[PDB]
């Protein structure tokens, strides 16, 4: 009827300054299907950004793994915004790295 | 490869 | 051990924006290797693993019109459960579909799966006998009286038992050396020192395939399930998996607390002190 997007932000390869990697926002058990994922970086939204996985689970709830292209800083900050209809306002997530 | 529904409706 | 060819399908009414929008999503194991999508360019089922790519036009034509014969299906399947639920057209619906088969190491059929849900709820299930239905309202009991009538098990038990292993068995053997492959996590703790004076234990698994594992902590010996957070496993994007588990220690007693790790890749399960 309607089930709440859970958030994962974070990087495929544990995360070094200077080298390159890819972040990832991994977003599950939601329902309807309908869904707005953004990439953030210093609150800027990102460009490149690839949308995969979208299917479902044996319990039959959606997912989706949303993910860009980055390198790990010590000043830039990165998110993910998931607007979806069981919530009033759209969840920003931003990525912890040791979490 | 894929299940068909034979055309049998809910 | 096992395996499974699953087919994931979704069609989802849009009154407002128009006819609805109908996918076909094929896995192997936790591997998508097929997608059909209505609003694609031009709709055709597609490879999404090179391993499938080895397939002739006759299959890519055969499950575009399988796709094209089952979104029909879906269409009157839609306004169909409108009538059985007194529900408004102009509101967004759903319909989803699970079928396929795991079959285990000696080539037998495990079980077989064949079940629908109705805007994200139970509707209609084929019971792992292949043979009986059953539903969880009495819109669904409707559809089961109607497909009893009709001898709609046998036909979809002949596709589970028949097809479906025989095409999980030859995608198996052609996409070894992906889909054959277990890799191991690498695993290690990490030590949180809280505010409260406390420490957060973190077990961390990286890099493993496939995506199943089990993490645990231990005390002396004691599993510890009130004191554990742990994170729905998640995908690196590279075809690898990743999960952790956390537990809050009090701070100079950790070395008697323990990450357990068991995965398929791992010769012994993993243990695991800071």
């Amino acid at each position: 009827i309607q089930k709440t997007p859970q958030i994962q932000v974070y990087s495929r390869h544990p995360p070094e300054n200077g080298k390159p990697n890819i972040l990832n926002c991994y977003v599950t058990q939601f329902h309807p299907p309908h869904i707005e994922i953004q990439m953030l970086k210093n609150g800027k939204k990102i460009p490149k950004v690839e949308m995969s996985d979208m299917s479902f689970s044996k319990d039959w709830s959606f997912y989706i793994l949303a993910h860009t292209e980055f390198t790990p800083t010590e000043t830039d900050t990165y998110a993910c915004r998931v607007k979806h209809d069981s919530m009033a306002e759209p969840k920003t997530v931003y990525w912890d790295r040791d979490m | 490869r894929g299940p068909g529904r034979a055309f049998v409706t809910i | 051990g096992s395996h499974s060819l699953r087919y994931f399908v979704t069609a989802v009414s849009r009154p407002g924006f128009g006819e609805p929008r109908y996918m076909e999503v094929g896995y192997v194991d936790n591997t998508e290797f097929v997608r059909f999508d209505s609003d694609a360019e031009n709709p055709r089922y597609e490879p999404r693993a090179r391993w499938i790519e080895q397939e002739g036009p006759e299959y890519w034509e055969r499950e575009t019109r399988r796709a094209k014969g089952n979104e029909q299906s879906f269409r009157v399947d839609l306004r169909t459960a409108l009538r059985y639920y007194n529900q408004s057209a102009g509101g967004s619906h759903t319909l989803q579909w699970m079928a396929g088969c795991d079959v285990e190491s000696d080539g037998r059929l495990l079980r077989g799966y064949w079940q629908f849900a109705y805007d994200g709820c139970d509707y209609i299930a084929l019971n792992e006998d292949l043979k009986t239905w059953t539903a969880a309202d009495m819109a669904a009991q409707i559809t089961r009286r109607k497909w009893e009538q009709a001898g709609a098990a046998e036909r979809d038990r002949a596709y589970l038992e028949g097809e479906c292993v025989e095409w999980l068995r030859r995608y198996l053997k052609n996409g070894n050396a992906t889909l054959l492959r277990t890799d191991p996590p690498k695993a290690h703790v990490t030590h949180h020192r809280r505010p409260e004076g406390d420490v957060t234990l973190r077990c961390w698994a990286l890099g493993f395939y496939p995506a199943d594992i089990t993490l645990t902590w231990q005390l002396n010996g004691e599993e510890l399930t009130q004191e554990m957070e742990l994170v729905e496993t998640r995908p690196a994007g590279d075809g690898t998996f990743q999960k952790w588990a956390s537990v809050v220690v009090p701070l100079g007693k950790e070395q008697k607390y323990t990450c357990h790790v068991e995965h398929e890749g791992l010769p012994e399960p993993l243990t695991l002190r800071w």
